């Protein structure tokens, strides 16, 4: 399709909305040049969906809880309100731990307030701190607790840095209060933003004080990686056979001790900027920490990834980094050999939230794939701006795509693949198009890394050419 | 590393030596983990009486739940009306949720709108998004009815429904004649079911309270059946096949049975089948209505007594062989039609798979939970198969439901043994497994978690998961199982017996230590 | 010892520790076994290549069959005709035999009747036998018909059926006018399935070979379908389903449903159901005949074509997607009926379970084994879920069959790695299993041994047993499951999927060890 | 129901057969007299099938292959015929053993010569031997092999003798041909007296000379128990609790070496009479070892059996006795009073093959049942002599029943419970009326002893009580 086209499928599929909708659905469509770098000049990002499109987007609490705390699997995170926030976000995110669950792991519980008309009318910071007290009598384990708002907790005027505040000073024990009302922003990424304040200003400065722990100048965090059916596992065996330390992992198999280290470190490789740019910024900015962006998807990505973290280094870390690029090459080449063949040429879409719609192309474009359309949910114009060299020229861009225009933008493109989220996972295989969950990995992977890009490889060659897709039509129609 | 030609997965590629050393690493190193056997100690502990006497002693805290929030019910009842958008006035979180819910219980998509309420409106109200929401999503989605809910936001803040529409067809954001019925469905009020009585009686409330001069009860012939909160496409299949097969004219008001069963034909069909709005409009010219899960339909029973004059009989969920049969003779008596041969014949071979399966349901001990109408349904048919459901919890139920359960309890010899919880979640059923250890567990997927819990005290402690009840997440379509009737009890008769004999072949395949019992013929 | 609260079964009683110093002592002192290291050598030996070459060398010794005799098969057969006795002329042990088997598979009376030939009448025959069973079983259970097979040791003798049931009409022990079809079953040939095509082509014959002057093809509007031997009741009941919903005209010879699932109501009921004698006589006048199993219907084959001059169409039996469609086409063709909008929903609805649950289907590798039409159909359905059926074995299988799959799965990718075996028992399996592991196997009960080897060699070298086939005789109501058509392909699609669920979730369930990946959803 | 009452029952219940039918049917059926003690005044047993009227008995081949040879473990049993026999015998009988299957055990696998049209025109002998070397090559752990004749194998005029004497001279193996022919006799029973024969041919000989085994006087070896479900487990555990040294089991759980071990035993305790009769008399006749039968069936008679058994030994045992019977008191005395309050007064009718409608009457009866009803497949009149004076006065006793006999009795009589095997069980349930399978124990078990005699009272209470019962009528049809 050329550029003319994309702008004319644009004007169709948004000649149905009302006037006001169609005017702010207009600046969140585009068609990617990739010689733009300034990508405000052609698409607008993080604003408020419109009432009424089915969008995708979820909830600050969604962004915090459910992303930074909930992986942090030796805390206790209570979701305090209603039942409901806790009960659909329980284990419905694949941040993978090692643990004994109910003992000195809890990442997959539902820990709730379980607010009744009461608490609301009366307020419930009393309850809270009896919810405080008898998780300490249970969990005697835990390590820490987080207390994440949702909704009725900013509209009741309850405080619950106060009683955090008394029962930590009580109970010698870490306990986090995040204002994450769902209300608050416009998507997840003010989630982020949320957790990643809380996370610095009652966890992050535990151990500024501290000197005990023993230093090396290799010592690395990664931050932003939720081990996603162990992605950051597949990054972390690459990064310590390349002879860094890794210290913590910022929060899938996550814990607090290894985030209060995390100051100790030499460099931060960020995965995901969009969910931990603020809390990189600040440990920049306070304990002087270097930070650098990379990306493990893909073989390409992997070994440039992996040369540019090196080159932070000395020599030995650079020749060990060669080692791992040697010695991993034949098992990738082995993999482009398989499958390649049965992807080359064919065309995805992709609608993800706010890092993986750009990091997860050089993994498709090593089997020959090439995305046609990109989009995210939550993201901000710095994460467009590194879309759009990634992005080939006259491909489509979507922030906050509608269900409606989606469906219509598949319609026309047509693509061979769809790789989004699970609410429209089942719209486009009943329209006979494969689709691959690129969220949860259709609860396969890790993705990351050299190991991860055999089951990627695997899985898109597995749902792109299943028999299934050709066997929607029936043979009397 | 992968091996191309079998390449692994998170399992077992984490489970090669490399990765374990790299974990013992992490671990050791930067974990600050407590000692293994401190965590055995806490574990143990945990199991123990003394613990189960500390976690039911609970006031505040709430450890993994056995129930959702109103607004999820109120979707789905919404979805079982022809070409219906739910819409949820609150925050766009709640409804990626509830989507996100429904669309991995039912693998099917799941068509739901939000007006997307933000930190604006949590002063203001909501007004302008309800105006704008509604009328985009008119414009875009083509719906010929919109059935608002609310969410928790927008509840507290104490936005009027009726205002707000009323002033959406007032500016022309919506025709006036344009349906859209709402209900307040607050999330800190009952739960998901409660939400389902609540927008259902919202939506009869929109389409018959104001044209009751004209009804007359019995003109039209039918039954009106409200199904409540259901999750088994065969349970609408069931119930409607039932119905057929007597020649009883019926309606049955939201019927969410084809939109949540859409073949994948090339096209995506947004909406199905569904209640017509002529349908629930004729509805007080019924005989009769019947509320088939009567324990979270008590405000809709009370609009359709009161407002329809409809003589709402007694009954017990259609779930076993007795609450069955009492459904089949009420509809009987209410519709004049006999109970035909096809049923009786059906009823008989239920009856002769119970005899066939008897010796090995006989009491065999259960902990149960799920929504009040299913679990005492339930709890009646295990009680019939001659098993002890020795653990009843329902974390909605209501202390009236509760004195129904230990009536239909007392009345079972096989009910001595059996404790009814109400407002406890699943960390209390843990403890109840672990302290008074029963044969199996029936409920959603989440007791996966309790079953894993029990296999680390042992083996011989472990309590097997019968995945019976909403949401299944673990499983691929069980969701078009049938639990209502005898098609319903035959299902899970044969669900129950296997489960028993696959636990047994499983305890009695070590050769040469437990394979003497590994029996051909069971 | 036994506590009366907690009463034990011999498991886990004989686990106590004075029953196992008893059978130690026993075990030491008297049994002179074989030492354990000496017994686990050679059980490692049995898992190897080298005693899988052994093992297919043999030419005499048959180890575990995965087929039965054909009278079972013929009475099988004659029990799907209305109030018909099967009549199995030989010795009694045989329908001892053969009543017992099918009441362990279907939980149902099985009626069946012998002559109780002895060694008197293995020299002068049976004559005196067959006229006092005639006489003794028409005046004693009144049937309208009884279709006679023979045992082993009347084929060996040679008795003469036809001359033998001539006579007992001539001299008056039966009237001549009422029917009794014959059948050769020789044991040695064939199978239960040739005993089925046998009998059937014997009851066919017997009401239509001298009167067909005034037949005329297609003059009833009808279809004819021969289910041949089939013990799902789920497979009759989809066929008559499927073909009323397209307002087909049939009939179905030898309809067995009925009498196979009498209700439990008071009484028993010896006959109920089956193919009237009218049917079967005005079977001639039909559109045209399909074969449900052609593989073992060829003798049916050739007496429809031959004398009711039927064009039977070559279809495969319904199994799967592409069959079923094919299938559901030819019956459009033949009758002139379109095929309905229902059908074409429930094809759309199979289509979206497999789009649902082809990402755990894929790349699974499978053993499995049956009748040659049912290994087919599932060799061809799980090539359709881009599955790999690793192992296909067909005890009763031929050279033409074996070509055929070959044929089959040389159209599928997902074929590569198969192998089709005829001739091959279950300890070839055994041998196949253990050098070739597939993910799982599908099969009859017998294969729970299987199973429980591969556990002994280890928990990773276990390879469990998916129950599809005849006979199930460790679990309950399987009978009743359907395999045919689009319901049958749904019922086996969701046994696998979950069944491959239920495994990674047993393999995950460790704590601290594989639970990482024990996730809520699937 | 009064004689005359029963009497009358019978005739109208033959009322239906045709003559010759009626005549030899009317020989078979009888109301029981505790005071007669020769059965043949009133009954007769042992006796050819009528044909065509759907008989419950099995054949030769089921009796010795699927009842005495199949339980030895550590022995390869051939089918020696086409497949069907040995396909529906495979593992249908709950013979429990200990062992490895495959390896070292090989009791629940089908071993058969699956024959061909050509081994039917040409004969199977050289197959036979084929098949042989085959076994050896592919399991070398069996300690014996066993060739269970099918019905074509003595019609086809095969010699299997010569093929097991010549092929066990080669391989120093026992091999034991076994003329068990579905076409000989009547029943099962033949196939008893064909398999002990064999025996005792073949096996028990074996270590006629040799000494090296250590006898002890209180030798004992278990005959004619099979180990259903564990049974002879739960009789072995009391009587090694007694003192004694049980050398045997026949032939439940029962290996190759201690059926050879038999003939050094001090005495013979016959649990089947029916079935292994033949080798009690021979071993008595040829080693003098004397034999007893015992009942193990319910505390009463498993309480005087143990006094029997034990006074045939010296003080010692008897105070052994004694004290397992002290043991045991409390255990069964507490199951009585838990069960039998709710099985009080409820009638039974049984119909087993050749020991249990008489041998279970005492466990009955322990729980305050009353058999009312009972009768065998394939029983000789000597088990039915032993029958009289266990039945009660006017009780009804059938040989050889018809289906239809039992279920026009089952109808007139109306028994709380019925005892019999597989092919009635779903006839009776389908009629409302609780059935307990008194084969293979329901799939439950042991019944033996005072262990098996807490699982039969609470199989029996589970069965007859449960609420299934209760709900075969509808409630439009009350
Ligand atoms: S945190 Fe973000 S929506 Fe960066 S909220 Fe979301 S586990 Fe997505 S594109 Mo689900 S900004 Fe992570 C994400 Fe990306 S939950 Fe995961 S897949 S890399
Ligand atoms: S936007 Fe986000 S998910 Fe929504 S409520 Fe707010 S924090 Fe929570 Fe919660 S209980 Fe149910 S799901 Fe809501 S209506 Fe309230
Ligand atoms: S009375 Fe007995 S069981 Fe009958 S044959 Fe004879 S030994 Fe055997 Fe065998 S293969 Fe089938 S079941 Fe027979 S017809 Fe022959
Ligand atoms: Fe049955």
């Amino acid at each position: 399709m050329s550029r003319e086209e994309v702008e004319s499928l644009i004007q169709e599929v948004l000649e149905v909305y009302p006037e006001k909708a169609r005017k702010d659905r207009n600046k969140h469509l585009a068609v990617n040049d990739p010689a733009v770098t300034q990508s405000k000049k052609c698409i607008i990002s993080n604003k408020k969906s419109q009432p009424g499109l089915m969008t995708i987007r979820g909830c600050a609490y969604a962004g915090s809880k459910g992303v930074v705390w909930g992986p942090i699997k030796d805390m206790i995170h209570i979701s305090h309100g209603p039942v409901g926030c806790g009960q659909y976000s329980r284990a419905g995110r694949r941040n993978y731990y090692i643990g004994t669950t109910g003992v000195n792991a809890f990442v997959t519980m539902n820990f709730t307030s379980d607010f009744q008309e009461k608490d609301i009318v009366f307020g419930g910071d009393k309850k809270l701190a009896k919810l405080i007290d008898e998780v300490e009598t249970l969990f005697p384990l835990n390590k820490g607790i987080s207390v994440q708002s949702e909704c009725p907790i900013g509209l009741i005027g309850d405080d619950i840095e106060s009683v955090s505040k008394v029962k930590g000073a009580e109970l010698s024990k870490t306990i986090v209060p995040v204002r994450c009302e769902g209300f608050r922003g416009v998507s997840q990424s003010l989630g982020h933003h949320i957790a990643n304040d809380a996370v610095r200003d009652w966890v992050l400065g535990k151990r500024d004080e501290d000197t005990t722990f023993a230093s090396t100048p290799y010592d690395v965090a990664i931050i932003g990686d939720y081990n996603i059916g162990g992605d950051a596992w597949s990054s972390r065996i690459l990064l310590e056979e390349m002879g860094l330390r890794c210290v913590a992992q910022w929060s899938g198999d996550g814990s607090i001790s290894e985030i209060e280290l995390t100051p100790k470190v030499k460099l931060n490789l960020v995965h995901c900027y969009r969910s931990m740019n603020y809390i990189s910024r600040h440990m920049e900015e306070k304990y002087g920490i270097p930070w650098m962006e990379y990306n493990f998807f893909g073989p390409t990505k992997t070994i440039e990834s992996l040369r540019a973290i090196a080159a932070k280094f000395d020599e030995s870390i650079q020749k060990k980094c060669e080692e791992v690029i040697a010695k991993y090459k034949p098992e990738w080449e082995a993999v482009v050999a398989k499958y390649r063949p049965r992807l080359e040429g064919k065309r995805v879409m992709l609608y993800i939230g706010g890092l993986r719609p750009r990091h997860v192309i050089g993994a498709y474009e090593d089997l020959g794939m090439e995305v046609v359309g990109t989009g995210y949910e939550f993201a901000h114009n710095d994460d467009y701006d590194r879309t759009m060299k990634e992005m080939g020229d006259s491909t489509l861009l979507y922030d906050d795509v509608t269900g409606y225009e989606f469906e219509e933008f598949v319609k026309r493109i047509k693509p061979d693949l769809i790789g989004s989220g699970i609410k429209e996972k089942f719209i486009f295989q009943k329209m006979g198009i494969p689709f691959r969950e690129m969220h949860s990995w259709d609860y396969s992977g890790p993705y990351h890394g050299f190991d991860g890009f055999a089951i990627f490889a695997r899985d898109m060659d597995m749902t792109l050419n299943n028999p299934c897709w050709k066997k929607l039509q029936a043979p009397w129609e | 590393s992968q091996q191309v030609d079998k390449i692994k997965a998170s399992y077992p590629l984490f489970l090669d030596q490399d990765y374990k050393d790299m974990l013992a690493k992490k671990r050791d190193g930067f974990e600050e983990k407590y000692p293994q056997d401190k965590i055995d100690e806490v574990f143990q502990w945990t199991t123990t009486k003394e613990y189960q006497e500390l976690n039911f002693q609970r006031e505040a805290l709430t450890v993994n739940p056995a129930k959702a929030c109103q607004p999820l019910g109120a979707v789905l009842c919404a979805l079982g009306f022809e070409k219906t958008m739910p819409y949820v006035h609150g925050s766009q979180g709640c409804v990626a949720y509830f989507r996100s819910y429904f669309n991995r219980h039912f693998r099917e998509p799941v068509s739901c709108v939000s007006d997307s309420m933000t930190e604006d409106a949590a002063v203001f109200g909501g007004q302008q998004n309800m105006k704008d929401g509604l009328q985009n999503c008119k414009a875009t989605y083509k719906p010929d009815m919109i059935a608002v809910s609310t969410t928790c936001m927008a509840e507290v803040i104490g936005d009027d429904l009726n205002a707000f529409i009323n002033n959406s067809k007032k500016e022309g954001f919506i025709p006036d004649e344009f349906p859209v019925p709402f209900a307040h469905t607050p999330s800190f009020v009952g739960s998901h079911v409660t939400g389902w009585d609540n927008m259902f009686e919202g939506i009869a409330r929109y389409f018959t309270l104001k044209s009751m001069d004209d009804k007359v009860v019995g003109s039209n012939k039918k039954i009106n059946i409200v199904p409540g909160f259901e999750t088994y496409l065969g349970n609408f299949r069931v119930i409607k096949r039932m119905l057929s097969e007597m020649g009883v004219g019926y309606s049955l008001l939201s019927d969410p049975e084809e939109v949540l069963d859409t073949p994948a034909d090339g096209q995506f069909r947004m909406y199905a089948g569904g209640t017509t709005q002529e349908e629930m409009k004729d509805a007080p010219n019924a005989l009769n209505t019947v509320l088939l899960q009567p324990w979270h339909l008590e405000k809709t029973k009370k609009f359709v007594e009161g407002t329809w004059k409809h003589e709402v009989p007694k009954l017990n969920i259609p779930m076993g062989l007795d609450w069955t049969d009492e459904f089949l003779m009420k509809v009987s008596e209410i519709s004049g039609q006999p109970i035909p041969a096809s049923l009786t014949k059906e009823r008989g071979r239920l009856v002769d798979m119970m005899t066939d399966s008897h010796t090995w349901l006989h009491g065999k001990r259960f902990a149960l939970w799920g929504d009040p109408d299913f679990v005492m349904g339930l709890v009646k048919f295990l009680l019939e198969l001659g098993c002890e459901p020795v653990h009843i919890l329902c974390h909605n139920g209501n202390k009236r439901w509760k004195k129904a359960v230990d009536a239909i309890l007392a009345a079972s010899p096989y009910g001595k043994n059996a404790t009814v919880y109400i407002g406890k979640d699943l960390w209390h059923l843990r403890s109840l497994v672990f302290t008074d250890k029963p044969d199996f567990m029936i409920g959603n997927s989440y007791g996966k978690f309790i079953q894993r819990d029990t296999l680390h005290k042992g083996k011989e402690f472990e309590v097997p998961l019968i995945r019976i009840g909403f949401p299944i997440f673990d499983r691929h379509h069980l969701h078009r199982s049938t639990t209502l009737g005898y098609e319903g009890a035959m299902q899970i008769l044969t669900t129950l017996v296997n489960s028993i004999l696959e636990r047994l072949d499983e305890e009695t395949r070590g050769m040469q230590a437990t394979d003497y019992n590994h029996d051909l013929v069971r």
